[PDB]
RNA sequence: AUACGUUAAGUGGAAAAGGAUGUGGAGUUGCUUAGACAACCAGGAUGUUGGCUUAGAAGCAGCCACCAUUUAAAGAGUGCG
């Protein structure tokens, strides 16, 4: 019935520093991350398992003691499983190559689309359609996801350029 | 549209409107009716925009109650003309209204449709008003 | 809570003279499929046999606190109770089987219920 | 679409205020409405 | 698996079966023997016939009885019924007439039980604004 | 200054019909550890689109008698089709 109440365990091998005040120092073969903290929120490590509690039931309190649980649970999965998110190209001539850390892509409009990842995140392509951005961090992941998408917003007329794997773009029928 | 069939006097005072309503601000004629929560003039054509909206909707169903005849003129001078010279002449005419008076009433309706024929007068209605239905202590 | 009290009191009479029961997992649990077994029923009988799913651990369990008490292994997760009024037992613990093994429904390898004091290998 | 008395049109619809300003979104854009 | 209507008297020309069963992989020329045997005990009439389509393109049939309550206006002796059932009573049928109707939907039914399967038949007979005697 | 609160927009320091999971109090009521709202995994009715119809349109041209059974459950229909 509330969030920030569930425990959150540690598959491991991932260390939780209490550093004051307050940052919290993930770490882990994958990565590290230093979320911000204010200071009315109070975090606890119980043995292999993170804890959160509420300083008193006020509606600004329930908002943001929510929030410091599904982020914690966010860096963690990160610095261990990882993360990645889908893009599936449509089109007939479209097509994505690497050139160096840069990712060349070839999108329909005469000018050449080039971007170029931030460190800690490195983007594979297995195939002209698919793409894959892999990253240790799912605020950056889903950014660059973005970043990607602004290339090419999606016609609902035809499936053409960025598109989330799975999602239905909206049929049109044209004439 | 509702006319009186003759009027002892062809003009009166616009008056001065203050206090609970005399009376008739207990429905029960019908088994819902609008309350207004303040009191302002209404035309006669505002009336009968009321009536038009409620018709439509509610298609087969019991007869709409009015329970409110107009019966006071409102002066209208014509245009460009200087003040004085006389008084002018009753264009049309408005009902004297004062606050949680039932200015209509519906019955024999089911309880959604009923909500919403209520719900349209209001806003044909300049004065705002509120959901009422009969008490049976009773 | 009335209604409830009708869930419990009228399922428990049918197992104080209950013969014969197996396990059937609720997962995947296609309307045709269900059909196949039903028209097993008329064959068997006509409408004693219950598919009752009223399968919580606060409701079918406390039925088994009289007779059965082995339904509490048996109860985490979904559940697909069935009652026997007369019919000697035979086809009903063989029929079902039948059914897991050509797709359609998860059996659950079969967790068992009352014929002894035993549970798992339906006969 | 922008105006003052902003209402859901459809069951879709969800009424959701933004920066001070009451939205309602809905699965068809046509439906999106703002108020101020 | 496509439903057709196909006559049990007739199967043969395109335009009813065809290519509608033709991009099925459905061999036509070795099926329409089949149409016309053992639909023979019921000439004359339009027999609804279910295809389930296997991958190795071998294929078995399942005959139905013709469309219900067409039945109704037999027993009712009227070609036609009512066009505002119950407020217009035109018709009446026996209920012993009716288990008559009901024995020969048995194949076509699902219902479990003769004495529901008079049940199943009463809710079309209603439709008819037939009263129920 | 003291004590109990309220307000977050600079409201205070500019109006209205109307609109809104803004927030603080009060009351009524449905369900609810013989199980609630969220879900995530299950299935969606059987004769049947059923009567009257429009070329045909079967959950749906629309007007309805809109029936009863299979039952853990489902309207001969909530909806995008």
């Amino acid at each position: 019935s509330r969030v920030g109440k569930k425990l959150l365990e540690i598959p491991s091998d991932v260390t939780v520093t209490l550093n004051d005040n307050n940052t919290v120092a993930v770490k882990g073969p994958k990565g590290e991350l230093t979320r911000t903290f204010h200071p009315d929120m109070e975090i606890k490590v119980e043995d292999n398992v993170l804890t959160v509690a509420r300083p008193s039931d006020q509606k600004e309190h329930r908002a943001l003691h929510g929030t410091t649980r599904s982020l914690l649970g966010n860096m963690v999965e990160g610095v261990s499983k990882g993360f990645e998110r889908g893009l599936e190209l449509v089109g007939v001539g479209y097509r994505a190559s690497k050139s160096g850390n840069k990712l060349v892509l070839n999108v329909g409009y005469s000018h050449p689309v080039e971007i170029v990842p931030e460190e800690g995140i490195e983007i594979e392509v297995p195939s002209q359609t698919k793409v894959v951005v892999k990253g240790t961090d799912k605020e950056r992941v889903g950014a660059i996801a973005a970043n990607i998408r602004a290339v090419r917003s999606p016609e609902p007329y035809k499936g053409k350029g960025i598109r989330y794997e799975g999602e239905v773009v909206r049929r049109k029928e044209g004439k | 549209m509702l006319l009186p069939k003759r009027v002892k006097y062809r003009r009166e005072h616009r008056g001065k409107m203050r206090g609970r309503a005399k009376g008739g601000t207990e429905v029960h004629f019908g088994e819902f009716g609008i309350q207004a929560l303040e009191a302002s003039w209404i035309t006669n054509r505002q009336i009968e925009a009321a009536r038009i909206a409620m018709t439509r909707y509610m298609k087969r169903g019991g007869k709409v109650w009015i329970k409110i005849f107009p019966s006071k003129p409102y002066t209208a001078k014509p245009l460009e003309v200087r003040m004085g010279s006389g008084k002018g002449a009753p264009e049309g005419w408005v009902a004297v209204v004062k606050p949680g008076k039932v200015l209509f009433e519906i019955s024999g309706v089911s309880e959604e449709v009923a909500r919403e024929a209520l719900r349209l007068a209001s806003h044909k209605l300049p004065i705002k008003t509120k959901f009422v239905k009969r008490e049976e202590i009773g | 809570a009335i209604e409830t009290k009708k869930v419990v009191v009228e399922e428990i009479a049918s197992k104080l003279k209950e013969s014969k029961s197996t396990i059937i997992v609720d997962y995947r649990g296609l309307n045709v499929s269900e059909v196949t077994e039903l028209r097993k029923q008329l064959r068997e009988a006509n409408v004693e046999f219950k598919v009752y799913k009223n399968t919580m651990t606060r409701r079918a369990v406390e039925q088994a606190e009289l007779n059965g008490l082995n339904d509490f292994l048996t109860g985490p997760n979904a559940i697909a109770f069935s009652t026997e009024d007369v019919v000697a037992p035979a086809k009903v613990l063989n029929d079902f089987a039948k059914n897991h093994e050509a797709l359609e429904i998860k059996a659950g390898v079969i967790e068992g219920k009352v014929s002894t004091v035993e549970e798992v290998k339906a006969l | 679409k922008v105006r003052p008395s902003v209402k859901p049109i459809c069951e879709k619809c969800k009424v959701i205020r933004r920066k001070g300003k009451v939205m309602v979104i809905c699965e068809n854009p046509k439906h999106k409405q703002k108020q101020g | 698996v496509v439903k057709l209507q196909i006559p049990a008297g007739k199967a043969n020309p395109a335009p009813p079966v065809g290519p509608a069963l033709g991009q099925a992989g459905v061999n036509i020329m070795g099926f329409c023997k089949e149409f016309n045997a053992r639909t023979a005990d019921q000439a004359g009439l339009i027999i609804p016939v279910e295809i389930s389509v296997y991958e190795d393109r071998s294929f078995t049939f399942i005959t139905k009885t013709p469309p219900a309550a067409v039945l109704l206006k037999k027993a009712a002796g009227i070609e036609s019924g009512s066009g505002e059932p119950n407020r217009n009573k035109v018709a009446t049928v026996k209920r012993d007439k009716v288990r008559e109707i009901a024995e020969t939907k048995m194949p076509d039914l699902n219902a479990a039980d003769v004495e529901a399967a008079m049940r199943m038949v009463e809710g079309t007979a209603r439709s008819m604004g037939i009263v129920i005697e």
